[PDB]
């Protein structure tokens, strides 16, 4: 394991390409502990490796860059992972954040609420999601594909998300769904990330890399979900902090990609094919509007 | 005439022995910066830690308004650079300190004009 001076590990395509059955995920370093440094939460450590892979990717990276950060709060109402975003993307980004439970943050703008409720006037350069349900965790029950905020991060990808724009989305062996999965065959690329500082937990990051809008390829989230435990199940991952202590070139390139509005008809090949090399943005360029839906009651 | 006085209770609280408030943001940063107190991205030096802004802010924390007409907060969205002998209570040391509006360094703690 060279692996463990990367900031972590992707899914090696061959075992996106399996058939295999779902089985229980039973980790060799399961309760290993990465050692951090010295008063870092976990939540910083694991954004900033899952930022460090990030960086290795074709992303779109236009001027007046917009993302959006659901789950970004914690048990003590701040946000770990919206510091590190805001400390990796380029100075101006417009970032917004949501949870279910209140928290202070330093993004531009906090939406508090079920993920259900936000909406958006405006489409977005990158998803990032750190939402979890803990009660997936049964081991006593079957492990179906599940719905909840899962039904909305797909529908919001495919509404709101701009064409040559990527996302981040945390699944684990109990929190996973299928049409997730099948959406990642909408992007030019995709994997399984895992954090080397948190290997010795199922979680993952699903990374699609810059979105397409139609399928490319055709997965099947069921058998792809069972090959990403397959993968788990059979590759150890040293836990490692290695790659925290280097930061000298962490922010994010700043490539001023070029942003384009352009209708169903004219997405050709060849502008799928920038889309395709992180070359560019398709969407509008006014203003980014949000809101959270009140229910009111007595 | 009545105001909270939130400060000054940290400040008592402090005098009286109380733990500082926890759960501070740090990052992870090269420790090779410009030292400087409130910066866009982690500045922080060798002899300091960089944290987020809004975990560092008494009023951000404790859920309240700040102490200024339009209540605007100057720690949210930036990253604040705390001495290492001092960030075990971040918050306490930001309400307690200035930053030099010429050097941008904390008064006391970077601040070279008076020299
Ligand atoms: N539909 C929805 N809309 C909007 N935000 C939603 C949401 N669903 C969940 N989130 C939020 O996701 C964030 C990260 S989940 C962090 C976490 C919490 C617990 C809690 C255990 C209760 O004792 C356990 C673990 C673990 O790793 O075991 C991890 C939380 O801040 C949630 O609020
Ligand atoms: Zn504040
Ligand atoms: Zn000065």
């Amino acid at each position: 394991s060279s692996q463990a001076w990367q900031p972590g590990v992707a899914m090696p395509n061959l075992y996106k390409m399996q058939r295999m059955l779902l089985e229980k995920c039973d980790l060799q370093n399961y309760g290993d502990s990465a050692t951090l440094p010295k008063g870092i939460m976990m939540n910083v450590a694991k954004y900033t490796q899952l930022c460090q892979y990030l960086n290795t990717l074709t992303l779109a990276v236009p001027y007046n860059m917009r993302v959006i950060h659901f789950g970004a709060g914690s048990d003590k109402g701040v946000a770990p992972g919206t510091a590190v975003l805001r400390q990796w993307l380029p100075t101006g980004t417009l970032l917004v954040d949501s949870d279910l439970n209140d928290f202070v943050s330093d993004a531009d703008s906090t939406l508090i609420g079920d993920c259900a409720t936000v909406h958006t006037a405006n489409k977005w350069d990158l998803i990032i999601s750190d939402m979890y349900d803990p009660k997936t965790k049964n081991v006593t029950k079957e492990n179906d594909s599940k719905e909840g905020f899962f039904t909305y991060i797909c529908g919001f990808i495919q509404q709101k998300l701009a064409l040559g724009g990527s996302v981040a989305i945390k699944i684990t062996e109990h929190s996973w769904n299928a049409d997730l999965y099948k959406l990642m065959g909408h992007f030019a690329w995709w994997t399984a990330f895992v954090t080397n500082v948190n290997a010795s937990s199922s979680e993952a990051f699903l990374i699609g890399c810059n979105y397409l809008g139609k399928p490319r390829e055709q997965i099947d989230g069921y058998v792809m979900h069972a090959n990403y435990i397959f993968w788990r199940n059979t590759n150890p991952i040293q836990l490692s902090s290695y790659s925290l202590f280097d930061m000298s070139k962490f922010p994010l390139k700043l490539r001023g990609t070029a942003v384009m509005s352009l209708k169903e008809g004219q997405i050709n090949d060849m502008i799928l094919s920038l889309l395709s090399k992180g070359r560019l943005i398709i969407r509008e360029n006014n203003r980014v509007v949000i809101s959270s839906d009140v229910l009111v009651n007595n | 005439a009545f105001a909270v006085d939130a400060a000054k209770a940290y400040k008592d609280y402090l005098a009286s022995g109380g733990q500082p408030i926890t759960n501070c943001v740090k990052m992870l940063c090269t420790h090779t910066g410009t030292g400087q107190a409130i910066t866009v991205t982690p500045e922080a030096n060798m002899d300091q830690e960089s944290f987020g802004g809004a975990s560092c802010c008494l009023y951000c924390r404790c859920h309240i308004d700040h102490p200024n007409p339009k209540g605007f907060c100057d720690l949210k969205g930036k990253y604040v650079q705390i001495p290492t002998t001092c960030a075990n209570d971040p918050v306490g040391f930001t309400l307690k300190n200035t930053v030099c509006t010429v050097c941008g360094m904390w008064k006391g703690y970077g601040c070279s004009c008076d020299q």
